[PDB]
């Protein structure tokens, strides 16, 4: 709700400092951190004869 | 079909593995066997007149000593067959008497009318020299080989380039799961080629089986980390097994089997193989496997010297 019992108002809500920034410097390196895995993952596969994609 | 799939797929996995009495026992009649019932059990998922097996079918059924020795005669190379034949020779003329082979082939009775007609007469009298025995041998398998060529069904006398890889990828026994993409690739990687005639394919089998001498024989390119070339294939095969190889041949073989190399075809790519298929004389499925690719694995990864 916007007001309370009486006319009064909420406080301004806490806002994160840096929100987005400290967002996207933890998405990111990890979508490359998952790439890498993935790669390496698809790499032993084929390395042991056991999945190869043809 | 799954359930044909299946079905076939546990017959030639009880075909490669526990040989001796249990496929004997898989096919028969009604406690012997008959000729056409054996080529089935020789072939994996899977009347003559010309035929050594014509002459089998004439005679009477075939014992479980003959399954054996059949086995024996299709798996040994040339010369150490004669060497077993020298062995089969209790007396010292070199003419097996119908007595002694009786005897060394009931020393196979472990589980307590025969072939004999081909070898001796009806009055089973009629001994056989070393030179019947190397016909006889040469005769079974070249006939083994013409029916395996003839079921691949072949046009114009001839095979399409990627069945006779499959064919050789089949004979070794070996499921890398990643050598039938190659098998695959052969024919577009051979787009538009030959048709291998029965003759080519003969000559490549009969070197493969004369493969355990091939390897001692060419052991200074081993205890030196060379590797297996074109012209050395081609010398090596000339030599040993006295016998030719067209180009061809050889070429798709080293498209085949030489997959992490560059045109070599180390030991370990192509000759270990052989030589180790050629010694089969000497869920479950999944253990044993696990173990040796763990194994293989770590050996690999500790491989950084000292």
């Amino acid at each position: 709700v916007i007001v309370t019992r009486s006319g009064a108002i909420l406080p301004k809500p806490v806002k994160m400092s840096f929100g987005l920034l400290r967002v996207f410097s933890i998405v990111i390196p990890f979508l490359y951190v998952g790439t890498l895995i993935s790669k390496n993952f698809a790499a032993l596969l084929e390395e042991h004869d056991i999945f190869v994609p043809e | 079909g799954f359930r044909d799939r299946k079905v076939m797929e546990y017959e030639n996995r009880i075909r490669a593995y526990s040989t001796p009495d249990k496929i004997f026992r898989y096919f028969a009649t009604l406690v012997f066997m008959t000729p056409e019932d054996f080529v089935r059990s020789i072939t994996p998922n899977e009347a003559d007149e010309g035929s050594i097996f014509y002459t089998l079918g004439e005679c009477g059924l075939i014992s479980f000593s003959d399954y054996i020795f059949l086995t024996t005669v299709l798996s040994t190379p040339q010369r150490n067959f004669e060497i077993a034949f020298k062995m089969f020779d209790l007396n010292g003329d070199g003419e097996v008497d119908m007595e002694e082979f009786e005897q060394v082939q009931s020393i196979i009775r472990s589980q307590t009318s025969a072939l004999t007609t081909y070898f001796f007469g009806a009055d089973l009298k009629g001994k056989l020299t070393i030179k019947n025995f190397l016909e006889f041998q040469r005769k079974l398998q070249h006939d083994v080989l013409k029916l395996e060529f003839e079921r691949h069904d072949p046009v114009d006398g001839r095979i399409t380039e990627r069945q006779f890889g499959g064919m050789l990828l089949a004979y070794s026994g070996v499921q890398s799961k990643k050598l039938t993409a190659m098998q695959r690739q052969l024919k577009k990687h051979f787009k538009e080629g030959k048709g291998l005639t029965f003759q080519e394919v003969e000559n490549f089998f009969t070197f493969l089986k004369n493969i355990n001498d091939v390897d001692t024989a060419l052991s200074f390119y081993h205890m030196a980390g060379a590797s297996l070339d074109k012209v050395t294939m081609q010398q090596v095969a000339r030599t040993v097994a006295k016998v030719e190889l067209s180009d061809h041949v050889c070429d798709v073989v080293f498209a085949l089997f030489d997959c992490d190399g560059n045109g070599e075809l180390s030991n370990k790519e192509f000759v270990s193989i052989m030589k180790q298929r050629l010694m089969r004389g000497l869920f479950t499925r999944l253990m044993q496997a696990m173990w040796k690719c763990a194994q293989e694995t770590a050996w690999d990864f500790a491989l950084p010297k000292q």
